[PDB]
């Protein structure tokens, strides 16, 4: 085990996530689920319709609004951030790679 | 079988040069399990069991094994029920019928109710590439077809491909398992899905006699 | 009873003590 | 991270809705007597 | 543990089992139900009746005709063997479960012992 | 022609309708690419109309050339 | 450790996708054994060993493959060239 911790490697992925601060967000009941979000960023400000994972993610977080939301395309995750000191710096979503 | 050999000498002439010049003459066919005489001394099992244990370790097994699998993206899924209500027990579901989508056309298909239940476990709906498999039954739910893809402008859903070739392709599996690998899986079987199995599962894997 | 009146005697009995084809098969 | 407890309001809350929301900056109104014509016509 | 491995024990175990393709199942239901039920071998068919346990145990093992079943008269466990060839055509895929055999022969009650 | 009497009502109808589909409207998926250039690797609805764009560019030109309720 | 969440689901994606395809059952072809004691009784197992129904699937193949041999004398030269008579489609796709 000592030898094999000593040797690392490098494994990149690539994973869509979409930051931006916060906009009014309507969640309806059936009519399976009916919603729509929008989020502003530094140039634009744009309504995303969501479907019924999204939907039950965004209502198991219970995000506010008026703050800063990062949500990755792939996996899912929603990583909460504090109010706009900070704000968004350009496009909705990213193509950025983590290593 | 059993036959022993020592390579003799001093050190620096050759000894593992010799065992690594033998390991890739003989290829990666023949099983070749190095060692050094250290390891052998365990702390969960007697070092005689860890020795049987590797000793088995190189004798090599080929086993082929052919299997049919129903894979594609589904376009129908209409369960049902029996000709007459007293046919069956309670709900009384017959046979369901479910339509694949693949690259060389559709194939509609008639499953058992144990097939439904499993796809209903897995929790497939239309547009969902699944993957059957005729052998034991077992349902797996790939994902969601990339043709709709841009359904939703904002989804969390794993997008496939559509399955190429046919949507019932039959292939045959070689696969090369040692002796210890079927004697581990008799140990320590993974199957069952109880909460008694889960907490198993959790435990570290100890080597046992 | 609440009302202090006696219940069914049978139903008495049975509580100190403790037709049609509903399911029919055949092979085709 | 996850808030394990909760305070509600019987009379806004439900599962059915979720909601929540925020040269002189003010909303677009439409001076279309068709459209509202339309409108009231509908 | 090695000493004990060195003795070994035979025991001789005696089962009584019934075995047979059912054939019709006819339940009644009000009060405690009645029915009849059929069974047949290659050489032999009888009809019985049953007993709400009995019918409790084939409901809960949810048995339908042309399978072949098990009973153990003692204990009235009832074990599906398989399903007969004749439906194996009914579907393109088959379950886990489902198990083509044939029909047992001869009398349907019998007595084995083994060891 | 098409007004003139000398073409029956039965000729007219099945001429131009019956050759139209009926019955199948859309069997390929749907698939919803940028209003201004097509791309389709992000989309959201604009707050003004609800047309689709994809980047900060086409943002912009929607606002400025296109968005229809102005 | 909620920091290596992401790290732990990178690679087991990464392994999962060469452990899927290129692996053998050995739970199907009976090599795992463990669990057979609690589900199956050693009477029952050995009548349903003796009620195999093998002779049932070799006999329907046979009536099955004698009728095609009859059809095929009856056909004659098959080939999958395109087809320009109903019948002779027809008697393509039944064979096939
Ligand atoms: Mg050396
Ligand atoms: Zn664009
Ligand atoms: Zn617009």
């Amino acid at each position: 085990q000592a030898f094999r911790k000593s040797i690392g490697i490098k494994i990149k992925e690539e994973t869509e996530l979409i930051e931006g601060e916060v906009v009014e967000i309507q969640i309806d009941r059936s009519i399976h689920k009916q919603g729509k979000l929008t989020i502003k960023t530094t140039d634009m400000e744009t309504i995303y319709e969501l479907g019924n994972k999204m939907i039950d993610g965004l209502t198991k977080e219970k995000v506010l609004a008026g703050d800063v939301i990062s949500i990755d395309k792939a996996s899912g995750k929603i990583t909460k951030l504090g109010r706009s000191v900070q704000c968004p710096e350009g496009e909705l979503q990213k193509r950025k790679t983590v290593v | 079988s059993g036959r022993a050999i020592l390579l003799a000498g001093g050190p620096s002439t050759g000894k593992t040069a010799l065992a690594l010049a033998i390991s890739q003459e003989l290829g990666p066919k023949v099983p070749f399990c190095p060692l050094v005489g250290s390891e052998l001394y365990s702390v969960e099992v007697k070092k005689t069991e860890t020795l049987m244990e590797n000793f088995r370790r190189a004798i090599g097994l080929r086993i082929k094994e052919t299997k049919e699998v129903y894979e594609g993206e589904v376009t129908e899924l209409t369960p049902e029920d029996a000709e007459n209500p007293l046919g069956g027990y309670g709900k009384t579901i017959s046979h369901v019928i479910v339509g694949l989508k693949s690259a060389k056309g559709t194939k509609t298909l008639r499953l058992d109710p144990t097939i439904y239940e499993s796809i209903q476990r897995e929790k497939v709906s239309i547009g969902d590439v699944i993957y059957i498999e005729a052998n034991t039954g077992a349902v797996k739910r790939v994902g969601r077809s990339d043709a709709y893809a841009t359904e939703f402008d904002l989804e969390t859903e794993e997008y496939v491909p559509l399955p190429k070739g046919e949507v019932h392709k039959k292939k045959e599996i070689v696969q090369d398992v040692t002796l210890h690998d079927l004697d581990v899986a008799n140990a320590r079987p993974q199957g069952g899905q109880d909460v008694i199995s889960m907490m198993g599962q959790l435990l570290k894997p100890k080597k046992t006699e | 009873d609440f009302p202090n009146a006696p219940p069914n005697l049978k139903d008495f009995n049975t509580n100190l003590f403790g037709m049609k084809t509903v399911f029919h098969s055949i092979l085709p | 991270m996850k808030a394990l407890v909760e305070e509600i309001d019987k009379k806004t809350y439900n599962p059915d809705i979720y909601f929540t929301s925020l040269s002189r900056p003010v909303k677009r109104i439409n001076y279309s007597l068709a459209d509202l014509e339309a409108r009231l016509y509908t | 543990q090695a000493f004990r491995k060195s003795i070994g024990i035979k025991i001789k175990e005696e089962t009584e089992l019934i075995e047979g393709e059912v054939v019709e199942i006819q339940i009644d239901r009000s009060g405690h139900k009645q029915g009849k039920l059929t069974i047949k071998t290659t050489d032999m068919e009888t009809i019985y009746e049953l007993g709400n346990k009995m019918i409790d145990g084939l409901t809960k093992e949810k048995v339908l005709a042309g399978d072949v079943i098990s009973i153990d008269k003692a204990s009235g466990k009832i074990t599906k063997l398989g399903r007969s060839f004749a439906r194996s055509r009914d579907y393109d895929a088959m379950g886990a479960d489902t198990r083509f055999v044939q029909c047992p022969e001869g009398e349907l009650q019998k007595r084995k012992t083994v060891v | 022609f098409l007004d003139s009497a000398l073409l029956n009502l039965m000729d007219k109808n099945v001429i131009y309708h019956n050759v139209y589909n009926k019955r199948y409207f859309k069997v390929l998926p749907l698939i919803t690419t940028c209003s201004i250039c097509g791309g389709y690797d992000s989309i959201s609805s604009c707050v003004n109309c609800g047309n689709k764009i994809c980047s900060v560019s086409c943002f912009k030109l929607h606002n400025e050339t296109r968005c229809r309720n102005r | 450790a909620s920091d290596y969440k992401d790290v732990e689901r990178t690679l087991l994606k990464l392994f999962k996708k060469n452990n899927q395809v290129n692996r053998v059952d050995l739970d199907f072809l009976n090599l795992v054994f463990t669990l057979n004691d609690k589900d199956l009784t050693s009477y029952h197992a050995e009548e349903i060993s003796k009620l195999t129904c093998v002779k049932n699937f070799v006999e329907e193949v046979n009536k099955l493959r004698e009728t095609n041999k009859q059809l095929q004398e009856e056909f004659g030269e098959a080939s999958f060239l395109n087809f320009q008579d109903a019948n002779q489609y027809f008697k393509y796709s039944n064979k096939q």
